[PDB]
């Protein structure tokens, strides 16, 4: 009926497919929360809770999902706008101290031990450099707790480098409804911030000289943190000079 | 809100014959088509579309297509005069946000970035409709002192530092974990107490510059 849009190897009903939808009719059935997304195609994991107003929909792929959000996000159904967001992604994980030999490939079948992959990328920059960063997105959450552990306590190893991989879970934030001004308390702290109004410090204030301090120590801050890098680069060139000098050594003693 | 940088999609590996014409014709089935932009030596385009639904569509139903002989590369391309804000008061709300950049050009969104417990993470997210727009709040942010509120603590603003996390990475020992007694096993351990003493490093430079900040923080709210 409806065309899937199903990019080359992607999977079906994923969790990127999964959509939260917020403040439905009281009075909304599951043949009316259907109807709503029948457009986008047969949905499979249908869940409406009708006394609190949310529901959960899966539709068959990524883009299919983000055309129903982009139309059906913020439009009035009995006096009320509906919210339809990405449901939070409960099983994703990011991956840190990759080797520029880890393709998304290798990534995948690397966490595919500890359960079933949806999806795994290996990030890249600008230019398309090696980041060393990744991240593996589980079907479910069990398998993505057992990686978190075992990565934790044992040597995670890709590749032929002894050198382990960072497991830790995917940091969940929101960029898309933020800080309304409508949801701020108007307390007396509020109004003591927002008193003073968005502006350009001027030269031979208090509020300049505060100002142009802080600028100076978070100059101060980056120059520190860049001191840190130099330090673990020193720290990390001494420790493959002594494990190539060992297994060299190794070698030569090899009959 | 049409034609916005939500519209906008790159097309890659494009043969060098290409006409603005030829460009259009390739989206002509999904609306009327907005600013083109094409480099014919790089060989690469870009289009914004009327909504992000229509771009969702074109995107999926052009990717991967030939033309020419050649295979099209097309992706969305969402953050070109995006900029990050940093050092925002709790109290810098969205709408406040948007006021205060909305000097330097017209602005498509103002997003103030919160957690999982929807509190302010003191960072924000300011979309222009154009890169020159950006870029002069950009400039007037780094030489001057912008101020959001009361508190004289200055906004940190930079380019929207955006990685790509579509694509990836794509195409001699397999996955492993380091087995007990082994040379690889002393290797590895030796790499798990190197990324403590990293952790430990940067945790003291945070903390050792949060605390001079506080400090300073404790003058401003004295002179008050």
């Amino acid at each position: 009926d409806i065309k899937s849009f199903l990019k080359p190897g992607e999977k079906t009903y994923t969790q990127r497919c999964r959509l939260f939808v917020g403040n439905l009719p009281t009075d909304i059935t599951e043949e009316d929360f259907k109807r709503l997304f029948e457009r986008y195609g047969e949905p499979s994991e249908v869940f409406i809770n009708r006394d609190r107003g949310f529901g959960f929909i899966r539709l068959e792929s990524r883009t299919l999902a983000e055309i129903a959000k982009a139309e059906l996000d913020g439009t009035i159904l009995k006096s009320r706008p509906l919210r339809i967001r990405f449901a939070t992604h409960g099983a994703a994980l990011t991956v840190k101290n990759l080797s520029p030999v880890v393709s998304n490939e290798l990534l995948e079948q690397a966490f595919s031990q500890f359960g079933p992959v949806e999806k795994a990328v290996v990030v890249v920059d600008d230019r398309g450099r090696a980041t060393g960063k990744g991240f593996v997105e589980f079907a479910a959450k069990p398998p993505a707790r057992k990686a978190l552990e075992r990565c934790g306590d044992g040597a995670f190893l890709l590749t032929t480098t002894p050198r382990p991989v960072i497991v830790e879970p995917m940091e969940q934030f929101d960029d898309e409804d933020g800080l309304p001004e409508k949801l701020m308390q108007k307390t007396q702290q509020y109004h003591k911030e927002r008193e003073q109004p968005p502006r350009f410090a001027q030269p031979g204030t208090f509020e300049f000289e505060y100002a142009s301090r802080w600028k100076a120590l978070d100059e101060m801050e980056k120059q520190q943190r860049e001191q840190v890098d130099r330090n673990i680069r020193e720290a990390k060139e001494k420790l493959e000079a002594e494990m190539e000098a060992a297994r060299h050594e190794h070698q030569l003693m090899l009959m | 809100k049409t034609y916005t940088q939500r519209c906008r999609l790159f097309v890659g590996n494009l043969p060098a014959d290409i006409t603005e014409d030829e460009f259009k014709r390739l989206f002509a089935k999904y609306g009327e088509p907005g600013e083109v932009f094409i480099n014919k030596g790089k060989g690469f385009g870009f289009i914004k579309l009327e909504s992000r639904a229509l771009a969702e569509i074109a995107k999926a139903e052009l990717d991967d297509t030939p033309m020419r002989g050649r295979q099209l590369r097309v992706r969305f391309a969402t953050h070109a005069a995006a900029l990050s804000v940093r050092n925002l008061s709790p109290y810098v709300s969205n709408e406040l946000l948007e006021e205060a950049f909305s000097q330097f050009g017209p602005i498509e969104r103002a997003v103030v970035i919160v957690d999982d417990r929807g509190r302010s993470t003191g960072k924000g997210i300011v979309e222009f409709a154009s890169k020159p727009a950006a870029r002069k709040a950009f400039e007037r942010c780094s030489e001057g002192v912008f101020l959001l509120t009361t508190t004289p603590r200055p906004v940190i603003v930079e380019p929207l530092e955006q990685l790509d996390d579509e694509d990836g990475l794509p195409e001699e020992t397999p996955p492993r974990f380091a087995q007990h007694g082994t040379f690889e096993y002393e290797y590895s351990q030796r790499w798990k107490s190197l990324d403590e003493m990293e952790k430990q490093q940067r945790e003291q430079v945070e903390k050792n510059m949060k605390d001079a900040k506080d400090k300073l923080e404790s003058e401003m709210e004295d002179a008050y």
